[PDB]
């Protein structure tokens, strides 16, 4: 199709590829990029390398996705195997260990997109399965994902984080509430919890 | 289209003195009371039934008279009510003097009664947004002697002036003594586009207010009547006090100062200046 | 408008200084001058010596003479001056008794009369009484134009309507309707209305017993100001007090009851020169209470209502269905062609929208006018501040209608050569004036103001 | 890039802007071409205006977008030249060489315009972009075909040009696998990676051609109580506020008035001999600039022989605006010279005053 | 519940001569569709309010603009301290219509280089109104930013509803360090006050720089009529000014002299200046309940103090918002008035 066109139009695309040198190689063009002007795009996989131990900073990712929710049950029956032997040693059935694995994967991929709290970014998932795992997810990761904002379409979607972007882009900087959320130098922890020693 | 006349009759009784002294004593302020009272009727009544106001500036102090701030709390009978308020009114102020009152002569509160009569036309405009009010304000001061040109009210005056501009109303000024052109007036009336008028002493001045204080509300095709040129060789040199006509302005300090730059920290800033800028300026 | 101005002006110089002698109607009808008249004359009232004309030329510049002359020839037609070729020159100066009487007024003069007023306890209440005045204004206006019941019994009134002709009306099978001076009186709206009312009673009574010094004096002193206490127990002339007891019965006079007692100073005898704000068992709230409709799409809504009012829109749109806010009516050709048949003209109703009906259509009249005339010399799109579109299609109703075309001005003469007549007519596209013109001829019917200037130009 | 010697030597820039302006060029001839003025200080005048052109000039466009885009944003008008036809086709030229070189080879045959650009649209924005074409209309022949062989290996080499040691935090290929040696088991179909690297590649290829970076108190309080009684004391009789009192001192206060309303009325706020006055205005321009110079130098300082030689032109200037007078006093007549005059009056007065002020500061330099 | 400056802490120094080069942008981008007719319309309206504005409050400087259209910079004003010439190019700008990708490089390149007549004294700026989510530049940027900051050029830069790492590292940058200056809009009434802030000149923490005379003299208005004659324009004039010392005619303006090169002024335009120099404290809301002064306003007359006791009303607030210095009450509209208009304080004034 001509998808590939608009995208071009307007940002980078780098696609992640088999041989590990040129893999980094598109990966540094990626950075390389996201700090100059022009957007870029980088595509890669949720089992594979690139989300292993790569990090992505503030400027280096906004807005991760998920394409679906990884699985691996497409080739063989080798994870048959090791899930047989799951059930009759351990009291744990075929979908949930591999709902397991899958959510395991899908915050190992979503968390690389946060470094401190001055970072923010959007990450959004895809797939209609996902609705009934949002348990499945780490904590601080579902506390951020409210009931409201489940099967959202496309549509509302794009919405939500155009408020977003524009929200966050605002100084919002009372310094006053970061007295609650940073306990500022040697004192507020200092006094805070030398207080809290109850 | 109405407008809103609010004169700015200034009284010292310093300055009465004064005009008791100058020429003969042969009549005080007294004359320009009434010809004010008649004149603030002739406006009352010229046009559209338009508001007035008028303002004063004793030795310690400024209090309205017209508007009447609450207290309590013949001739088409408004005319009436309007004189004979303002005249209980002033004989209250006049009531108002001491020698406490004697006391502070330091200063000549007329800036404090530009800037709040300012302010006040700004609250008339603001609150009437429905027919839009072409008001324009009007000044009398006793020209009195022992001070040649009091500068301590120079900016004051001139931010007066650009409020003026900003908002649109011609102020007209009227100087009753010596022979002196208040230099500093009579660019307020030039710049805000109004009419000086130095008249003498003891005329009826109802001619001339009636005259030459009456065509600024709304018209402006008409010739104003101000007096000779108004030559805008700006303020003399901080440090010396002559006039300059080739300035030599420092810096952030903004002072003028003469053709004698005392060399370092321009005697209003503390700002001692590039000893090679010095120089370049000496390269004459 | 007969222009009453114009009717004062048709009296006599005589009778104009024994008005004149009044100094309150002399104030009145100082209101009444245009500006340039009005300052002219305050000039001159206080420096006790004619004065040249030429001064009063040098006075006014450029692009503003126009009204020099409108005001020169206001003032000569009604004599308040006296023009003077002592010396052959122009040696102006104001009917005496004018001058006299003004100069008085401003300075406590011994003007008695409009000194007639008297206070006391005017325990007259704001709505009290003046809901009384309205309602009696309502009644006579619903009467002539006809309601459904018409209350109306001014007798008196309704012989000065009759004899007046107010309305094109069967007064002789009782019918109170809509002539071209009904038409006109559902165009004046209130100063027109009153005025047309004050010139009817004037021109009725006017036989006998009239003394119109003393009427114009109890006109004026009525519009002056509230003289309240002692007005009509002291303050009126015999006549006098039975012309105040006419008006008070026609609604201008807002007279107390028990038929002896001070002047009533109802708000109507204001409203008679103030041109201002025009609103008035127990309930009448409503700044904007007249909820009229007229947008683009030539359509009724409304939602305030006033029912005399919206049978003056009825006047010229169709009445179906009466609704709770609204009334069954859609504004078409055949709309206005009903008030076609009364012969009534699509022009005083387009400056009567401009401005009534505009309790309902202030906000639509805000976003058409949305100040667009600063912005006009920038964006040279108006953005339909007066609809132009609703103007187009009453004029296309007028003309399916009309088929004729006329032109004012006077025809000229005596440009012996085609140099003056090819100046003249440049000048005058300058300027904007011609009409049409032709140098074979040397005649053309325009307005003055080129004749005017040249004049002015050859002599001065 | 710019400096005041290089726009002053850039004669070819200033004869561009001499063409620039009809203004210009006419003034700067009437200061030349009538034995006037070096262009070298003419144009030490107008700098900017130099500085101003250049760099409007020299102002290369970004590759970026344009390049790529000449390779996708360009899929329709099969017509003849496209949109930016020599712009896209130099953009493609610095985009891509290869074809460059064929089109530069198929110039003394083969015409690259329609057939040229028609064969190219198979061959190239197959090679380019898409899919391998490989079936197909396989037009991509002769130069084509040859081009093809050779950017293959050419894009090759490029990449080959392209690896640096990257940093060791990003280091992909350091960090996987060459830590250890593992076994694993993989399992994740040609062509399209080919796509892929071609992606990269552009991408990688533009952004280095952007690194290349190519009396008082007692009597003053008695006088002030006297007033204030006198208003309290009824008094204020408006009628007798003056009115104008003296008929007399009325006359003189509007004698006065209209005194005033006369002077500052004579402010009136269109000559006769159109060519003469065009003529006058020239010679008012050449003054101007010629005084200009001067005012320039005889404050600044050490160029003292240029100052003598200005001024030496500035006295013959104002003896030929002179003569000008004579001349136009003897031709117009008067009321015409009399209104030329009146036109040169302030212009004439400041270069006399120019002359006299050098005059005095020459006698002060020699005595 | 209150919305206030907590104090002002630079109220010693600020750039009063300025020269600020404008940049709009003209590209693809300004078409979309979140501005009432467009980003671009909206955009150069208020631009047109800003120039108005801008050459009032600092009526010495000078201005240039700049658009980035289809990747190039193409100066639409010279530098220049006449506001009509800006004022008419921004309206023949608004009926043509953007195009190409916005080339922040070249537009930053163009004016370090239009800029560099400008002496020392005198002040430089830039302000992007930077529209779009992306650059397109023939060259290295840091290079520039790096020429920049060695230039002494200080930025700032509006952006459109997004925040873009460079432009944010540009301001960073030349601001010497200080980043407050990036500021980007979320409303339409933002974007007024954002122009509207750009407008006075700016103080960081000056670091201690040159400081110098300069040399400039006031001009004395011209008397004839039918003597129209002008030597800034070489026109017929029906009457001017004079400089001092060149001695020739010069239209009205607040220009340079066209003969002898010196500035010219009156002194209003010091004057301004003056107001901008020392401002006054900001007026404090006097407490509710412990206020118990004078009920009424003092520079005007209103009738807006409290309403005593009225359960919540009561509760709310006392207006009387009361300057410091002067220790007078002052309604809101009052507070509002002195502050953004005149700045003489009105008690403060008269002592
Ligand atoms: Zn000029
Ligand atoms: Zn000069
Ligand atoms: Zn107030
Ligand atoms: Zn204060």
């Amino acid at each position: 199709m001509g998808i590939l066109d608009e995208v071009w139009k307007h940002k980078l695309i780098l696609v992640e590829t088999p041989d590990a040198q040129e893999t980094s190689l598109a990966l540094e063009t990626y950075r390389k990029a996201c700090s100059n002007g022009r957007g870029a795009i980088l595509l890669s996989v949720a089992r594979g390398k690139v989300s292993e131990g790569i990090d992505f900073d503030h400027q280096y990712g906004r807005t991760v996705l998920m394409i679906g929710i990884p699985f691996q049950y497409t080739e063989s029956r080798i994870l048959k195997a090791r899930l047989e032997f799951m059930r009759e040693n351990y009291r744990i059935r075929e979908n949930d260990f591999l709902s397991f694995d899958a959510m395991r994967h899908a915050a190992q991929c979503l968390g690389r997109v946060l470094r401190g709290k001055d970072d923010y970014g959007v990450m959004v998932l895809a797939d209609r399965r996902f609705s009934r795992k949002r348990s499945q997810l780490p904590k601080w990761i579902a506390q951020g994902l409210s009931d409201a904002d489940l099967n959202l379409s496309t549509d509302m979607a794009i919405s939500n984080t155009k408020q977003f972007l524009r929200t966050m882009a605002q100084p919002t900087d009372p310094k006053d509430q970061e007295g609650v959320s940073v306990w500022s130098y040697e004192d507020l922890i200092k006094h805070q919890n030398s207080r809290k020693d109850q | 289209s109405p407008s809103l006349l609010t004169v700015i009759i200034e009284i010292a009784p310093k300055l009465w003195t004064t005009f008791d002294e100058e020429g003969n004593e042969k009549g005080s302020i007294i004359k320009v009371l009434e010809a004010l009272i008649v004149f603030l009727n002739a406006h009352l009544a010229f046009n559209s039934a338009n508001k007035v106001a008028v303002i004063a500036a004793y030795s310690q102090g400024i209090k309205y008279l017209y508007p009447e701030s609450t207290s309590a709390l013949d001739m088409y009978r408004r005319f009436r009510n309007v004189d004979e308020t303002l005249v209980e009114e002033i004989y209250k102020l006049f009531e108002l003097e001491k020698k406490q009152i004697e006391q502070n002569s330091q200063r000549s509160t007329l800036a404090g009664a530009m800037s709040a009569g300012l302010t006040y036309v700004n609250r008339i405009s603001k609150e009437s947004v429905t027919t839009s009010l072409k008001s324009r304000l009007l000044v009398l001061t006793c020209g009195s002697g022992s001070s040649k040109d009091e500068i301590f009210q120079y900016i004051p005056i001139m931010n007066c002036i650009f409020s003026a501009t900003k908002m649109k109303c011609p102020i007209d000024v009227v100087k009753i003594g010596g022979s002196k052109e208040s230099t500093f007036l009579q660019q307020t009336t030039d710049a805000t586009n109004g009419v000086y008028l130095h008249v003498e002493s003891t005329e009826g001045l109802i001619q001339y207010l009636a005259t030459a204080m009456f065509i600024d509300p709304s018209l402006r095709p008409i010739i104003v009547k101000p007096n000779h040129g108004s030559v805008d060789f700006r303020t003399s040199c901080y440090l010396t006090g002559r006039v300059v006509a080739v300035g030599f302005i420092c810096s952030v300090c903004l002072c003028v100062l003469s053709i004698i730059p005392p060399g370092n920290k321009c005697p209003a800033c503390d700002s001692q200046f590039d000893e090679h800028v010095i120089a370049k300026l000496k390269r004459k | 408008k007969h222009s009453v101005t114009q009717y004062l002006e048709e009296i006599p110089q005589q009778v104009q200084n024994r008005l004149y002698t009044s100094p309150a109607t002399c104030l009145a009808i100082y209101r009444i001058l245009p500006p340039l008249a009005k300052f002219f004359i305050m000039a001159m009232v206080f420096n006790e010596n004619e004065v040249p004309l030429l001064d009063l030329d040098k006075w006014v510049n450029s692009n503003g003479k126009l009204q020099f002359q409108n005001a020169i020839k206001s003032m000569k037609s009604l004599h308040l001056l006296i023009p003077n070729k002592s010396s052959g020159t122009l040696m102006i100066n104001l009917n005496p008794t004018f001058k006299i009487s003004l100069r008085n007024a401003l300075t406590g003069g011994e003007v008695q009369n409009s000194f007639g007023v008297v206070v006391e306890e005017n325990v007259v209440s704001l709505d009290l009484l003046d809901e009384y005045s309205a309602n009696k204004w309502e009644t006579i206006l619903h009467f002539m134009v006809g309601t459904p019941l018409a209350k109306i019994p001014s007798e008196k009134v309704l012989n000065l309507l009759k004899h007046s002709k107010l309305m094109e009306e069967v007064n002789s099978t009782g019918e109170f309707k809509i002539t071209n001076e009904g038409f006109q009186f559902l165009l004046q709206e209130i100063n027109s209305q009153l005025w047309t009312l004050l010139l009817q009673y004037l021109k009725m009574i006017e036989t006998s017993k009239m003394d119109l010094v003393d009427v114009l004096h109890f006109i004026f002193m009525l519009g002056a100001l509230e003289v309240g206490k002692a007005y009509k127990i002291d303050a009126l002339s015999e006549t006098q007090r039975i012309m105040l007891q006419d008006m008070r019965d026609y609604g201008l006079v807002f007279q107390k009851h028990s038929n002896d007692s001070i002047f009533y100073p109802t708000k109507l005898a204001l409203m008679l020169t103030s041109d201002t704000k025009t609103i008035r068992g127990l309930k009448n709230q409503d700044i904007p209470d007249g909820s009229l409709i007229v947008e683009t799409n030539f359509k009724i809504y409304s939602y305030s209502n006033s029912p005399l009012q919206i049978a003056v829109l009825s006047l010229f749109v169709h009445l179906k269905a009466r609704f709770v806010n609204m009334v069954l009516g859609q504004i078409t050709r055949e709309s206005i062609r009903r008030a076609l048949t009364n012969g009534i003209t699509a022009d005083q109703i387009i400056a009567y929208l401009e401005t009534h009906a505009h309790p309902q259509m202030r906000r639509l009249a805000e976003e058409k006018l949305e100040k667009k005339l600063e912005l006009d010399p920038n964006c040279k799109e108006p953005l339909q501040v007066l609809p132009p579109t609703v103007v187009d299609q009453i004029r296309l109703w007028q003309l399916e209608l009309d088929r004729v075309i006329t032109y004012e001005g006077s025809l000229y003469s005596d440009f012996e050569t085609s140099q003056e007549y090819n100046l003249l007519s440049k000048y005058a596209q300058d300027i904007g004036v011609l009409l049409w013109k032709d140098d074979k001829k040397k005649k053309f019917f325009i307005s003055k103001e080129g004749n005017s200037q040249v004049l002015d130009f050859a002599k001065r | 890039s710019l400096s005041k010697e290089k726009l002053l030597t850039n004669l070819k820039l200033q004869q561009s802007l001499l063409k620039g302006n009809k203004v210009l060029m006419k003034v700067f001839q009437e200061t030349v071409i009538n034995a006037g003025l070096p262009p070298s200080e003419f144009w030490s005048t107008r700098i900017p205006l130099l500085r101003a052109f250049a760099l409007s000039t020299s102002q290369k466009v970004g590759p970026y977008n344009v390049l790529s885009t000449i390779k996708p944003v360009a899929s329709s008008e099969n017509k003849v030249n496209v949109n930016l036809s020599r712009e896209k086709i130099l953009n493609i030229f610095e985009n891509y060489p290869i074809v460059k070189k064929a089109y530069t080879d198929n110039v003394p045959k083969n015409f690259k315009e329609p057939e040229f650009w028609a064969r190219f649209f198979s061959s190239k924005l197959f090679r380019k972009l898409r899919g391998e074409k490989i079936m197909q209309n396989d037009r991509g022949d002769v130069i084509i075909d040859r081009y093809l062989t050779l950017d293959q290996e050419f894009d090759r080499k490029d990449d080959d040009m392209l690896l640096h040691p990257v940093k060791k935090i990003i280091d992909l290929d350091g960090n996987i696998q060459d830590d250890p040696v593992v076994r694993g088991n993989r399992p994740d179909s040609d062509g399209t990676v080919d796509i892929l690297k071609g992606m990269n590649r552009l991408s990688e290829k533009m952004i280095m051609a952007l690194k290349n970076e190519y009396s008082n108190q007692q009597m003053l309080q008695q006088l002030s109580l006297v007033m204030d009684n006198l208003i309290n004391k009824l008094d204020l009789n408006q009628v007798v506020p003056n009115n104008e009192v003296s008929n007399k001192i009325n006359k003189r206060v509007i004698t006065a008035i209209k005194i005033n309303a006369k002077q500052a009325k004579h402010n009136n706020v269109e000559v006769k001999s159109t060519l003469p006055i065009d003529l006058l205005e020239s010679c008012r321009m050449l003054h101007t600039t010629c005084c200009e110079f001067l005012k320039h130098f005889y404050i600044h300082q050490k160029q003292a022989s240029t100052v003598k030689k200005l001024y030496n032109h500035l006295k013959d200037c104002i003896e030929k605006l002179n003569e000008l007078f004579q001349d136009v006093l003897n031709g117009d007549g008067e009321s015409m010279s009399n209104t030329c005059t009146a036109y040169l009056k302030p212009v004439l007065n400041s270069i006399t005053l120019a002359t006299h002020k050098y005059d005095e500061y020459f006698n002060e330099y020699n005595n | 519940k209150k919305r206030t400056a907590k104090k002002n802490i630079t109220p010693y120094q600020r750039g009063i001569i300025r020269s600020l080069i404008l940049t709009l942008d003209c590209s693809e981008a300004m078409l979309e569709k979140d501005l009432r007719p467009n980003r671009h319309a909206m955009i150069i309206q208020y631009a047109i309010d800003f120039v108005h504005e801008f050459f009032d409050q600092n009526p010495i400087s000078q201005m240039g603009i700049i658009i980035m259209r289809n990747g190039l910079a193409q100066l639409v004003s010279q530098v220049s301290g006449n506001p009509q010439d800006h004022i008419d190019a921004l309206k023949s700008i608004r009926k043509q219509e953007p195009k190409g990708n916005p080339s922040l490089q070249n537009a930053l390149e163009m004016a370090r280089g239009l800029l560099l007549p400008v002496p020392a004294h005198c002040t430089r700026e830039v302000l992007i109104v930077f529209g779009s989510l992306s650059t397109t530049d023939p060259g290295d940027i840091h290079q520039t930013i790096d020429s920049l900051v060695s230039e002494k050029i200080r930025v700032k830069v509006l952006g459109l509803s997004a925040q873009v790492a460079i432009c944010k590292e540009l301001c960073k940058a030349t601001n010497y360090g200080d980043e407050s200056f990036y500021k980007i809009l979320l409303d339409e009434t933002h974007l007024k006050e954002l122009f509207n802030e750009a407008v006075t000149p700016l103080p960081v923490n000056k670091i201690n720089k040159g400081f110098t005379l300069v040399k400039m003299g006031f001009p004395t208005r011209i008397f004839e009529d039918t003597p129209t004659f002008c030597s800034c324009h070489s026109k017929l004039v029906y009457g001017g000014y004079f400089c001092p010392n060149c001695h020739s005619k010069v239209c009205s303006l607040p220009t340079v002299c066209p003969c002898c090169d010196l500035m010219l002024i009156l002194s209003t335009h010091l004057a301004r200046s003056y107001h901008h120099l020392m401002p006054l404290k900001t007026f404090a809301e006097v407490p509710t309940t412990e206020k118990f002064r004078s009920e009424d306003c003092f520079s005007c007359q209103s009738r807006f103090p409290i309403l005593k006791n009225h359960k919540n009303g009561k509760l709310l607030t006392s207006s009387r918002y009361r300057c410091e210095d002067c220790k007078q009450e002052f309604c809101v509209d009052c507070d509002v008035f002195i502050h953004e208009i005149l700045h003489n304080c009105p008690g403060c004034e008269s002592k």
